[PDB]
């Protein structure tokens, strides 16, 4: 079988941002509105974003 | 088996109305925006190796 096209936000590949050959993107266009939302509580993402 | 199904956190524990209840809570916040605590993880959360 092929890989599963991983699901929404809380999927296993994201909340473990220690990875360099996963889906390696978190593009999130610079200075955008959703640039702030990823600076709310959890520095887990904004560090690899 | 997949992903988590109930969210929560960790934390220090202190008897109610202890004096340090304020300064302690502070140095944790400072450590997140600083980047020390986050960089600490790799040293003990090292690679996958599998
Ligand atoms: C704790 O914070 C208070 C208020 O900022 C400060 O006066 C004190 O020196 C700090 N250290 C201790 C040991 O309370």
């Amino acid at each position: 079988q092929y890989i599963d096209t991983v699901s929404g936000l809380s999927d296993k590949k994201f909340q473990r941002p220690q990875d360099q050959y996963p889906p390696f993107r978190f593009g999130t266009v610079p200075n955008g509105s959703t640039e702030r939302n990823i600076r709310s509580n959890y520095r887990d993402m904004h560090t690899h974003m | 088996t997949g992903e988590l199904f109930f969210r929560s956190g960790f934390g220090i524990g202190m008897r109610k109305d202890s004096p340090w209840k304020q300064n302690v809570s502070l140095s944790i916040l400072k450590s997140h925006e600083n980047g020390f605590m986050e960089d600490l993880d790799k040293t003990w959360v090292r690679y996958q190796e599998c």
